[PDB]
Protein backbone atom coordinates (compact mmCIF):
# COMPACT_ATOMS: atom_id res chain seq x y z
CA UNK A 1 0.00 0.00 0.00
CA UNK A 2 1.17 3.26 -0.66
CA UNK A 3 1.82 6.08 2.26
CA UNK A 4 -1.85 7.69 3.02
CA UNK A 5 -1.54 11.16 5.29
CA UNK A 6 -4.78 13.10 5.58
CA UNK A 7 -4.77 16.68 6.48
CA UNK A 8 -7.73 17.19 9.32
CA UNK A 9 -9.52 20.82 9.36
CA UNK A 10 -9.07 23.00 12.06
CA UNK A 11 -12.73 23.93 11.07
CA UNK A 12 -14.97 21.28 13.13
CA UNK B 1 -0.65 26.09 17.39
CA UNK B 2 1.26 23.43 15.39
CA UNK B 3 0.35 20.44 14.21
CA UNK B 4 1.61 16.81 14.25
CA UNK B 5 1.45 13.60 12.74
CA UNK B 6 0.02 10.37 14.02
CA UNK B 7 -0.19 6.95 12.60
CA UNK B 8 -3.39 4.97 12.82
CA UNK B 9 -3.14 1.54 13.17
CA UNK B 10 -6.23 -1.16 11.46
CA UNK B 11 -7.22 -4.39 12.92
CA UNK B 12 -5.46 -5.83 9.77
CA UNK B 13 -2.62 -3.65 10.36
CA UNK B 14 -2.92 -0.97 7.63
CA UNK B 15 -2.02 1.71 7.96
CA UNK B 16 -3.89 6.17 8.06
CA UNK B 17 -1.62 9.38 9.22
CA UNK B 18 -3.70 12.40 10.12
CA UNK B 19 -1.80 15.47 10.25
CA UNK B 20 -4.19 17.18 13.36
CA UNK B 21 -3.53 20.43 15.05
CA UNK B 22 -2.65 19.86 18.57
CA UNK B 23 -6.23 22.29 19.62
CA UNK B 24 -8.47 20.11 17.23
CA UNK B 25 -11.39 17.57 18.81
CA UNK B 26 -9.77 13.85 17.81
CA UNK B 27 -13.52 13.39 16.93
CA UNK B 28 -12.77 14.71 13.39
CA UNK B 29 -10.20 12.09 12.94
CA UNK B 30 -12.26 9.15 13.78
CA UNK B 31 -14.96 10.37 11.51
CA UNK B 32 -12.50 10.80 9.01
CA UNK B 33 -10.85 7.71 9.49
CA UNK B 34 -14.44 5.48 9.50
CA UNK B 35 -15.52 7.44 6.53
CA UNK B 36 -12.25 6.03 4.66
CA UNK B 37 -12.71 2.66 5.97
CA UNK B 38 -17.33 2.68 4.77
CA UNK B 39 -17.71 1.29 8.38
CA UNK B 40 -20.25 3.65 11.42
CA UNK B 41 -17.93 5.81 13.25
CA UNK B 42 -19.95 4.03 15.94
CA UNK B 43 -18.94 0.37 15.11
CA UNK B 44 -14.93 1.58 16.13
CA UNK B 45 -13.21 2.60 19.33
CA UNK B 46 -9.95 4.38 19.03
CA UNK B 47 -7.08 3.71 21.63
CA UNK B 48 -3.99 5.46 22.61
CA UNK B 49 -1.89 3.86 24.78
CA UNK B 50 -4.88 1.56 25.37
CA UNK B 51 -6.98 4.14 26.48
CA UNK B 52 -10.18 5.31 25.02
CA UNK B 53 -10.02 8.26 23.28
CA UNK B 54 -13.03 10.87 23.61
CA UNK B 55 -14.47 12.45 20.92
CA UNK B 56 -13.21 15.62 22.76
CA UNK B 57 -9.91 14.91 23.34
CA UNK B 58 -7.42 16.91 22.02
CA UNK B 59 -4.13 15.59 21.16
CA UNK B 60 -2.86 18.20 23.12
CA UNK B 61 -4.93 16.59 26.27
CA UNK B 62 -3.74 12.96 25.86
CA UNK B 63 0.11 14.24 25.26
CA UNK B 64 0.67 13.60 22.21
CA UNK B 65 3.85 13.78 20.03
CA UNK B 66 4.93 13.57 16.11
CA UNK B 67 4.22 10.08 14.73
CA UNK B 68 2.79 8.37 17.83
CA UNK B 69 0.27 5.51 16.84
CA UNK B 70 -3.35 5.20 17.31
CA UNK B 71 -5.01 1.84 17.58
CA UNK B 72 -8.44 0.73 16.45
CA UNK B 73 -10.73 -1.94 17.49
CA UNK B 74 -14.05 -2.82 17.03
CA UNK B 75 -16.42 -1.40 19.36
Amino acid sequence: AEERVVVISSSE
Amino acid sequence: GEYIKLKVIGQDSSEIHFKVKMTTHLKKLKESYAQRQGVPMNSLRFLFEGQRIADNHTPKELGMEEEDVIEVYQE
